[PDB]
């Protein structure tokens, strides 16, 4: 079902805005070498909290 | 849309001909064909000189 956003369990503290690559155990964490790019964050999170953020 | 960005040369929006041209080049030589337009310089630099090359 084509989402345009993901519901991600954090691996560290996300600014609004952070592209997000995979982490530890899969956990969403900030990155800055596309390629490893697979989402955008729209709302800051802490280690542990889920992270929404459109895919593109 | 996603697996990695294994871009081509031709991707590069603002890269110039000979740029590209270049960038695909897989030796000095072949460098050297796209750079030099004259033919008696580039015969020089390829320490390969006719007669003729050398008059001129």
């Amino acid at each position: 079902y084509p989402l345009a956003a993901w519901q991600v369990i954090a691996g560290s503290d996300i600014k609004v805005g952070d592209n997000l690559t995979t982490g530890k155990d899969g956990t969403a964490v900030p990155t800055d070498d596309p390629s490893t790019v697979f989402g955008y964050a729209v709302e800051e999170a802490q280690e542990g909290q889920l992270v929404t953020l459109v895919i593109s | 849309r996603s697996k990695e960005i294994s871009i081509e040369v031709e991707d590069i929006k603002d890269a110039g001909d000979t740029g590209k041209r270049l960038l695909k080049i897989n030796t000095p030589s072949g460098a050297r064909n796209i750079i030099i337009e004259n033919e008696d310089a580039k015969a020089l630099i390829n320490g390969e000189t006719t007669n003729t090359n050398k008059k001129n």
